[PDB]
């Protein structure tokens, strides 16, 4: 993980990597 | 939206950390 922008599996990827078992939220509408 | 603070934006891996569960 750096400094960088996220979305798409980038997001779940750091979201999978810092969560894994208790999974990620992850929004898009609201 | 966290996507729109961490797709237009950064995060951190503790920051991602916190969007868990």
């Amino acid at each position: 993980f750096v400094n960088q922008h996220l979305c798409g599996s980038d997001l779940v990827e750091a979201l999978y990597l810092v969560c894994g078992e208790r999974g990620f939220f992850y929004t898009k509408p609201t | 939206g966290i996507a729109e603070q961490c797709c237009t934006s950064i995060c951190s891996l503790y920051q991602l950390e916190n969007y868990c569960n």
